RNA sequence: UGCGAAAGCAGUUGAAGACAAGUGGCUUGUCGUUCGUUAAAAUGGCCUCGUCAAACGGUGGAGAGAGUCGCUAGGUGAUCGUCAGAUCUGCCUAGUCUCUAUACAGCGUGUUUAAUUGACAUGGGUUGAUGCGUA
């Protein structure tokens, strides 16, 4: 479920910018930006700060100090503005509103009196809330999602200073319980290997799922369902999935616990403090395609071995299809010990080897339909004969008429028998057209060019054979049209593949005027065999005779 | 009408399309005539499109079309696949324009992305003209 | 409506798995226990059970059953009269029945009807009765050649008989055998006519008392249905044309009713008064099923008063004893005058002997509305199911399907076959694929035409608009193996995806502005190898489409058209090649899908890529469904899992011709077998409707489903005023 | 029982160039009339109210045609200069000319010998004058002075706004359609300029860069104004300043424009415009403005318009050219005893309680091959075909339906030389059409497979296989052909 | 008949019994007969319920037709003539040029995305085909 891997305040600017990002520093004085330059003024700095955000004005800026209050900085201009304190105790999560969205005089202690963005504009005292030791802004309608160690869920929305809901929500201490990327949910990692997704309209959860492994800085991306992840003493920021209109690539979210790793956009290089390498460069989450690259959190694959339906009184099965037989009596345990059977000393025999894989499979050692294996073990023992050990008579004939094979053919013309090379042409179920365009041109003159063209046109697709026979030289061509025109109906169409991929004017002259002359009279001959194949009263007066 | 009588078949106005139609994804020359037939495909001119395309000498074709210039050579190619599929004896006279346009214009529309898709009209009516070819080779049989 | 399996009462008669030759063989009106006192039916089996019934109001849980004391005899019909009851029985050389007639009793103890045996009849080839029931008509086969004997039943007013030969003519004896061959006879309400229709065409009034015929000679082919009026003096008559003839047998002057959706296989007048007809309309078409429409219509208007009629599929096999009626040709419509009992020798030894005894079809579910679309031969039956009855008849092609009755030498033409139809998901259209045949013995004959239409209705009216159609989708000569609705995040819902067996695919759609259904996007491989195992799927998000060609699950994008691909490499496995050709690529959601071949039935997850779970099949479904129609077989869900379905011929003590199906469902990717159903009957097609259940169809079409003072004034006064 | 279903007339895959309905509509406009004026027709206005007579400026005579006759019912002669612009009142009640001598004279419509009055605007010739559009009692001229007035036509002593502030030539004015403050002037050096009239007046409030020198400028929404100068036109939305179409399918400079709206038309607007290369074309502004039809005329077509939206009856379409020609292509559109003895006819059931209808509907006359084919006269149907005055897709679907109906042969069976050669002589002619010539194909094949001694007997259609022999050599020749270009095309993919 | 792809690829077509005709047999042919095999014709054709006229809306068209001996490309003939070439202002075809009620075709306008109105007593009687010529 995972996204492309790679990678081992204004919360929507980019470059361009001077400094959109102000933040806090760990073991440093306050706080500091950067560049890709802003002035780094104070907003009575100097506290116990642990994170730092702005107005969305960045000459309205702030220091978020845990100090019960804010003030404002003048980081463009130099005129600052006034405040007014309301508590004494930590502010150090300070997050100014913008024009009357979501604000509320809350700093660390369950005062959650709500007020508007403003100096001296106050509302409704809403601290009803008990100690939440988790509490988020989204815009639901605009709202104070408070999850509480005295363990219970409440949501207020600060636009009429109203309690949504609220219930009892059992959570413990968490690693990151992050709101959703569409805000409708509460993405709370638990420590090692999960990551559970709760209903943030109603307290409870929605899909408790694990995770891949360890991850610890975790947070939603600009995304419809998916998540970032940083390893916790890694800089592998890995992205999993569980905006839609024309999404985001970079600069999405900045909650990281890395070497350092703030400012997060793709290519995350040019930090505010830290000065930092750069990393991965795509997009959010797509709709169905990259999860099928993202294929993690399930990594659980056994022995698939083909099952039957639950035999209850079965003997009452009503003339079965087959021949003569009823049921292949299953031997995987034979299956796997035929491998040790034939990893032996038959280091040039068929003895120990071809025997065994006929004993273990009882069929006219060239069919199919048999049948009980696994690709992983006809890999294996493929593996085995291609080691120590194509000299067996029965093994290497009984399968390549298998149709998991698994692209161990590249050999097939480096190694050169006539019947199994033959059989290697007509029956084994996968090849690579660049062998079989290299068989095709480097002619012995014979029927297994019929033979092999046959196959590169009866399983690959016209312009799939065209772009990968663009990779030829020109003596192979000219070669091949000599032959041609020396000395077929596959191989006529053939000839149109090959004119239609060298291209249109690097030719030559009396091979084209030869070869014109040649499907002349062959287009001649099909139109009179054509034809072939398609072509596929009294008078007044007698004089006659009769009998005496 | 009663209830047990079925319904019967009428195509009425559907339209009926077949499967061919890709409509969706010093001088020392001659004195020829291209500026005509220039300013005939910069507009829609039938008329003066008609009195540039009856010359029917080959040289002249050969190096009008030549001398045209290679981005209207596709629009080109589809006046004269409209006017061959419309009028059946112009295929005659007319394809000889249309082998003209692919063998000089043989990189425009090569490095064009979609072919198929941009003369579609051409596509349909060669393969409904060569698609009864063996029909009419057991008839003449 | 009286049903049976309801309750143990008569579905205690018949219940089984292998037996249902217990039928159902005549009802009547009063009460034959009690007399003088009638708004219930007695029901005579064809076996011996007297089963009286109430159909007024609800059934009585206990009916007034009887079992007549009877030898082996299996119970021809029963007759009727003043106050009398007669009776009719079977037996067991050359092939022939011979028939038997009791007359009944009941009163002395009410458990047993005692019977009388007036009289046999030790060969009997046809026989009718009358419109009153009370004389019967019937032919012998006595020696040179057969003879014709007619009988009173309820008295000893008459009975006469004489050889046939009498009633030939002097030509038919120089002429073929379908001049002398009779298909029908009738006789009128007095003994004094009777009408042989023969198998060439021409009816014969006999006149009885003096044996002077009368020839009437319209039916250009055979004549399979007559019937008398009351007095005598009109005659009905059916045959391969599709035309009620009745005719005025005084000036001999035909009144006709053309184009009646069947053939008429039984035909008679039904009032008191004579103003009603009934018919039997034997729809043939259709070569795999006997599939019979019973229409009423008034006599004044001869409008189809009460047309009735059962779901009607085409199976891709005859059934079971199904014969083709007689004609005069032997035809793929129909049989000659000589090739029934090899045929049906032949149709038996088939079903016994042979191997691909698949006769699945396809049914559709229109999912605005879900009533069930079967495609007949060039029509559809829309049907709805919570009412068993047909809610109309549509022809989708351009044949000469309705336009004409086709007789002798043209029944071996055939109207287009529908074989595939879809609905895209919203029900607003339904694409259409058919197969055009050409007449034989012309050059065209060996090239087919392959026609898919795209019809639209609103949610109003019952009957579809072409909108638009296109001839020779993918190419000339060239089938289309699969077509598959788009999901709703496409074009709105409004695309197909065709599929090819070169595995060319082409996606269709409807876009506004150019009014119309019109070509988008074309992948088209250009192989030199065929095969019609071609299976498609799309995931439900709209972005990537499995092409299951045979032996390979390819995995296209859409936006591209070609194959999927990631420039990082991170293990794009696109192709999926199989131990066999692979008929049904079900992706139950967007996670996995279902894979169903003609040895194994894989299942592989995309989130994990690789296969999960597998599964068995070549010892049940070996070589015996046609390629293609395990899609029809096996079926899913949208959220609840996936339903496998599977035939097991039942054998004797060789195989028989009796079946019995075995379906199966599995939840979430082939986790738990939760449901393991046996049903008592072959089992032809099964399918999700829209609101968690499946609908299955039955061999004989029954569909079933897989779910999750004042008060006596009162009375005496709504008695005396009705 | 049903009714017979209608045999159905062949239709084959659809050709390229198919006729939309907008072509349909706009080449119903036929029955030219050239009329040779004195001078090039440099201006066409229509009347609006009762839109159905016609202004046409020649040179020093303004005539008013009738929509009717198309005759010249009234004439305005005296001019002592060149006539310039000729526009009537938005409430068709009279008619400004602006003259060469920048004397703007108003007459009243139909009646040319009272002059009502005689505005003398500037020295230099008034080239385009025209009343407002909202306003009754305004008239905005511009002259080549540079400088366009607006005059209320009671005080006509001074101009009551001036709008100057144009570099070179204003030749065109425009009024906005919803807005009457708004008036967009148009000249020879481009910029569109467009003036609010309760400002100051001598500057615009914007200005729309059309690059060439704009010929007209016409309003279509209250929003989008679209300017014709140069090959090109372009449509500017007013209320963001700003260009969205540009089509410049002419060869050379587009002189003039108009517009209808809402008319008795597929097209539910519809923008014509006028190119002096011949050529008037009409565009459809409600697709991105593609060209959907066309004239070409025997000059270079200086003026045009059409009828205008609420015409209700004959519908012109006017085109004036510079050679000095007029040309109108037009669409057209017992005894009281026995009455009171037969009264009741006409009723239709209106008080009564249930109104029963059985009546069936009369369908189309079934042609003689559709009733043989019904009778089962199938050689009758045959000889149906082949009569001379039948549509070839007629021919085609009677043999298509003999073809899958019933037999060939036994419409072929009784035939001999005489009643062969109607069959052979059209299949000469059809073995050159694509979608007939695989039904000539088996056609002709049966016919030589049953008359294969009638062809040793007669020599006069021994003649005719010939000729159908060297015809399919022609089209063979041609199938084959057809097949190298696709082959010679598919290898340019 | 089986496997197939729509091409094709393998397999054929026995026996018994009864009856009919022809000359108890013999020959031939049938079978509302059985077992085994995967295995053209009896002069005999499709109902009434209302037609006609004029519009209108979509859908196709090879356009339905008429000219100009006007251009481009051809195919070819009568007589004479050594040919050269003459007269027939030689003929025919296709394209172009010009014009028309898009003349042509089809479906629909009962509700449909769209689009319809009007005439007529929808009878009975007598001639009407031997009364007719413009050929």
């Amino acid at each position: 479920d995972y996204v492309q891997v790679a990678d081992g305040l204004m919360v929507n600017k980019g470059n361009y910018t001077l400094n959109v990002i102000t933040k806090a520093l760990e073991d440093t004085t306050d706080t500091s930006n950067d560049h890709l330059d802003n002035k780094a003024y104070t907003g009575s700095d100097e506290f116990l700060s642990q994170y730092k955000i702005k107005a969305k004005a960045k000459v309205m800026s702030i220091k978020i100090d845990t100090k019960n209050s804010l003030v404002i900085a003048i980081l463009q201009n130099g005129l600052i503005e006034i405040f007014d304190f309301k508590l004494t105790l930590l502010h150090s999560f300070d997050i100014s509103y913008d024009n009357l969205k979501y604000a509320k005089w809350f700093t660390e202690n369950g005062t959650e009196y709500v007020f508007v963005l403003c100096p001296l504009q106050d509302d409704k005292v809403c601290y009803k809330l008990l100690e939440l030791t988790d509490c988020g802004s989204g815009e639901s309608s605009p709202i104070k999602e408070l999850s509480s160690t005295i363990i219970e869920g409440f949501s207020f929305e600060n636009s009429k200073l109203c309690y949504q809901f609220g219930k009892l929500y059992k959570l413990n201490q968490g690693k990151i319980y992050i709101y959703s990327l569409p805000h409708c949910q509460l993405q709370q990692v638990i420590e090692f290997p999960m990551v559970d997704k709760l209903s943030p309209g109603d307290d409870l959860i929605s899909f408790q799922p694990v995770s891949v492994n360890r991850v610890l800085l975790t947070v939603n991306n600009v995304i419809y369902l998916l998540d970032l992840l940083h390893c916790s003493t890694l800089s592998q920021r890995e992205l999993t999935h569980v905006v839609i209109n024309s999404e985001k690539s970079h600069n999405s979210k900045t909650i990281a616990i890395g070497i350092s790793t703030k400012n997060g956009p793709n290519p995350t290089s040019s930090l505010e403090i830290i000065n930092i390498d750069v990393g991965t460069n795509t997009l959010k989450d797509s709709l169905g395609k990259s999860f099928q690259v993202g294929n993690n959190d399930s990594s659980v694959i056994l022995k698939p071995l083909f099952d039957d339906k639950d035999i209850n009184d079965k003997r009452v099965k009503c003339n079965d299809v087959s021949g003569d037989s009823s049921v292949p009596v299953l031997h995987c345990n034979e299956v796997i010990e035929k491998l040790s059977a034939l990893q032996d000393n038959d280091i040039t025999s068929f003895d120990d080897i071809f025997f065994k894989e006929l004993k273990i499979k009882e069929e006219h050692y060239t069919e199919k339909d048999r049948y009980i294996s696994d690709p992983g073990f006809l890999n294996k023992v493929l593996d085995l004969i291609f080691g120590k050990f194509p000299k067996t008579l029965t093994f290497l004939l009984t399968h390549p008429l298998f149709p998991l094979s698994r692209t161990r053919n590249l050999l097939s013309l480096l190694r050169d028998q006539p019947r199994l090379f033959k059989q290697a042409i007509v029956t084994c179920p996968n090849l690579p057209l660049n062998e079989l365009l290299e068989e095709l041109f480097s002619i012995r003159n014979r029927e297994l060019l019929l033979d092999i063209s046959f196959r590169i046109l009866q399983d690959f697709t016209r312009d799939s054979i065209k772009q990968e026979m663009k990779k030829l030289s020109k003596l192979d061509v000219q070669n091949f049209i000599e032959f041609i025109t020396s000395g077929s109906t596959q191989l006529f169409q053939l000839l149109s593949l090959v004119l239609d991929s060298i291209g249109l004017f690097s030719l030559e002259g009396a091979l084209l005027e030869n070869l014109t002359l040649y499907i002349d009279k062959q287009v001649e001959i099909a139109e009179r065999n054509t034809e072939l194949w398609n072509l596929i009263a009294l008078p007044t007066y007698t004089m006659e005779y009769l009998d005496i | 009408k009663d209830l047990a009588s079925a319904t019967n078949y009428v195509e009425g106005n559907a339209r009926v399309t077949s499967g061919d139609n890709f409509k969706h994804v010093t001088a020392t020359t001659t004195g020829t005539v291209t500026v005509i037939l220039s300013q005939a495909l910069q507009s829609n001119d039938h008329s003066l499109l008609e009195t540039v395309l009856n010359n029917r000498d080959e040289r002249v074709i050969r190096d009008t079309i030549f001398r045209l210039k290679p981005a209207l050579a596709v629009i080109l190619l589809e006046r004269l696949a409209e006017r061959i599929a419309r009028q059946t004896h112009r295929q005659g006279p007319l394809n000889v324009w249309v082998k003209w346009c692919l063998i000089i214009h043989g990189g425009y529309l090569v490095s064009i992305p979609n072919l198929m898709s941009t003369l579609s009209s051409l596509h349909s009516t060669l393969k409904r003209r060569s698609d009864l070819l063996p029909r009419l080779l057991a008839l003449d049989a | 409506t009286l049903k049976f399996a309801n309750n143990s009462l008569l579905s205690g008669i018949f219940l089984q798995e292998e037996e249902n030759n217990e039928s159902i063989v005549k009802i009547l009106l009063g009460d034959i226990t009690v007399p003088q006192q009638a708004h219930l039916i007695t029901v005579f089996t064809n076996n011996g059970h007297v089963i009286v019934l109430n159909y007024k109001g609800k059934l009585v849980e206990s009916p007034k059953h009887f079992k007549i004391s009877l030898a082996d005899e299996k119970l021809a019909n029963v007759f009727h009269s003043e106050g009398n009851y007669r009776i009719l029985t079977t037996f067991k050389h050359n092939s022939l029945q011979s028939y038997r007639l009791y007359a009944l009793t009941f009163d002395d103890a009410k458990k047993q009807f005692e019977v009388a045996h007036q009289a046999e009849w030790h060969n009997v080839i046809l026989s009718n009765i009358s419109s009153n029931g009370k004389l019967l008509a019937h032919m012998c086969k006595d020696v040179e050649h057969k003879s014709i004997s007619v009988v009173s039943l309820f008295d000893d007013s008459v009975n006469l008989s004489f050889p046939l030969g009498s009633i030939l003519s002097s030509q038919t004896q120089s002429l073929s055998y379908n001049t002398r061959y009779v298909s029908s006879m009738a006789i009128d309400n007095m003994g004094q006519q009777l009408a042989v229709g023969f198998a060439s065409g021409v009816i014969s009034i006999v006149s009885l008392a003096d044996l002077q015929i009368r020839l009437l000679k319209w039916h250009i082919d055979s004549v399979l249905s007559l019937s008398f009026s009351h007095d005598g003096s009109y005659l009905l008559s059916g045959g391969w044309e599709k035309v009620m003839s009745l005719w005025q047998l005084e000036t001999n002057s035909q009144q006709f009713l053309p184009r009646l959706n069947g053939i008429i296989i039984d035909c008679q007048v039904l009032g008191p008064q004579g103003n009603y007809y009934s018919l039997i309309l034997q729809m043939t078409e259709n070569n795999s099923n006997s599939d019979y429409q019973f229409l009423l219509l008034n006599a004044s208007d001869l409008t189809s008063k009460l047309s009735i009629n059962g779901p009607l599929p085409v199976f891709n096999s005859t059934i079971k004893h199904i014969q083709q009626p007689i004609s005069a040709m032997n035809t793929k419509n129909s049989n000659s005058i000589t090739s029934l009992n090899h045929s049906k020798k032949k149709q038996s030894r088939k079903l016994i002997k042979s191997r691909r005894q698949d006769f699945t079809t396809n049914v559709e579910i229109n999912p605005i509305n879900k009533n069930l679309y079967f495609p007949h031969i060039s029509a559809v039956q829309i049907f709805d199911f919570y009412k068993n009855e047909q809610v109309n008849y549509q022809y989708l092609t351009s044949g000469v399907n309705n336009s004409m009755g086709k007789v002798r030498f043209e029944l071996n033409l055939q109207d287009p076959i529908i074989t595939d139809l879809k609905f895209t998901k919203d029900g607003q259209w339904m694409i259409t694929y058919e197969i055009e045949y050409p007449p034989n013995d012309l050059l065209s004959s060996k090239d087919l035409t392959h026609i898919l239409k795209f019809w639209t209705k609103n949610d109003n009216e019952t009957n579809w608009n072409l909108k638009t159609k296109v001839i020779n989708p993918h190419g000339i000569s060239v089938p289309i193996t699969k077509i598959l609705p788009s999901p709703r995040s496409v074009n709105n819902s409004q695309g197909c995806l065709t599929a090819d067996n070169n595995g060319g695919l082409k996606f269709w759609s409807f876009d506004s502005h150019e009014s119309n259904w019109c070509l988008k996007k074309i992948s088209l491989p250009n192989f030199n190898h065929f095969s019609n195992s071609v299976s498609l799927a799309w995931s439900q998000d709209g972005s990537l489409i499995f092409h299951g060609f045979d032996d390979k699950l390819q995995i296209l994008d859409f936006d591209t058209f070609k194959k999927f691909e990631s420039l990082e490499n991170t293990k794009t496995v696109s192709e999926f090649t199989l131990d066999s050709e692979i008929q049904t690529v079900k992706l139950i959601n967007d996670t996995n899908l279902i894979v169903a071949t003609r040895t194994t039935l894989n299942a592989i997850n995309l989130l994990r890529g690789q296969v999960i779970n597998s599964f068995d099949l070549y010892p049940f479904v070996n070589g015996v469904y046609k390629n293609g129609h395990m899609d029809r077989l096996i079926t899913c869900d949208e959220r609840t899992g996936n339903i496998a379905l599977v035939i097991n011929q039942q054998l004797t003590d060789v195989p028989t011709i009796n079946y019995k199906s075995r379906i199966i469902i599995f939840d979430s990717d082939l986790s738990t077998k939760l449901g393991n159903f046996t049903h008592h009957e072959y089992i032809s097609w099964i399918g999700w409707n829209y609101d968690t259940d499946f609908i299955f169809l039955d061999i004989e079409s029954t569909l079933g489903v897989v779910g999750t003072n004042s008060d006596i004034f009162a009375e005496q006064l709504h008695k005396l005023s009705s | 029982s049903t009714a017979r279903p209608r045999i159905i007339t062949s239709k084959a895959p659809l050709l390229p160039q198919q006729t939309t309905p907008e072509q349909r509509y706009w080449r119903q406009y036929t029955s030219a009339q050239l009329v040779k004026e004195h001078n090039s027709v440099t201006h066409i206005s229509f009347n609006p109210q009762h839109p159905h007579d016609f202004a046409v400026t020649s040179s020093t005579r303004v005539q008013i045609f009738s929509s009717r006759t198309r005759q010249v019912i009234k004439t305005f002669s005296r001019f002592k200069d060149v006539v310039y612009s000729a526009s009537f009142r938005s409430d068709g009640k009279l008619l400004c000319a602006g003259d060469a001598t920048g004397l703007v004279s108003v007459y009243d419509s139909y009646n040319p010998r009272t002059i009502l009055l005689s505005i003398n605007a500037s020295t230099h010739p008034t080239h385009v004058t025209k009343f407002h559009t909202q306003d009754n009692k305004i008239l905005a001229t511009a002259s080549d002075d540079r400088v366009t007035r607006l005059w209320d036509i009671s005080n006509a002593y001074e101009p009551q706004l001036e709008l100057t502030g144009a570099t070179d030539y204003v030749r065109t004015l425009s009024f906005i359609p919803a807005a009457p403050h708004l008036v967009a002037t148009g000249s020879y050096d481009g910029l569109i300029r467009l003036y609010d009239t309760r400002s100051s007046g001598s500057t615009p409030i914007y200005s729309l860069n059309h690059d060439q020198p704009v010929e007209n400028v016409i309003a279509v929404s209250p929003t989008q104004i679209v300017s014709c100068g140069g090959n090109n036109f372009k449509v500017w939305d007013l209320t963001s300043n700003k260009k969205l179409y540009e089509r410049g399918n002419f060869n050379k400079a587009v002189t003039c424009l108009d517009y209808v709206e809402n008319f008795d038309s597929p097209m539910q607007s519809a923008l014509i415009a006028s190119s002096l290369d011949g050529h008037v074309k009409v565009f459809d502004p409600l697709d991105n403005f593609q060209v959907k039809f066309g004239w070409k005329f025997s000059g270079p077509v200086l003026s045009c318009a059409v009828s205008p939206s609420t015409a209700q009856g004959n519908r012109h379409l006017v085109a004036g050219l510079s050679s000095g020609l007029l040309a109108i292509r037009t669409k057209k559109k017992k005894s009281n005893n026995f009455q009171r003895m037969m009264r009741g006819s006409e009723y239709q059931g209106d008080q009564e309680h249930i109104i029963h209808n059985d009546k069936v509907r009369s369908q189309r006359r079934m042609r003689a091959f559709e009733r043989n084919i019904n009778q089962f006269k199938w050689s009758e149907a045959l000889d149906n075909a082949f009569v001379p005055g039948m549509a070839k897709e007629l021919t085609l679907t009677v043999l298509q339906e003999l073809r899958k109906r019933g037999k060939v042969r036994v419409a072929l069976y009784g035939r001999d030389e005489s009643t062969l050669e109607p069959l052979l002589n059209w299949c000469l002619k059809g073995i050159e059409d694509v979608r007939s010539a695989s039904i000539v194909a088996d056609w002709v094949a049966v016919v030589l497979e049953l008359y294969g001694n009638t062809l040793e007997s007669s020599p006069v259609l021994q003649e005719l296989m010939i000729d159908l022999k060297t015809k399919v050599r022609h089209e063979i020749h041609k199938s084959k052909e057809a097949q190298r270009i696709e082959g010679m095309l598919q290898l340019l993919t």
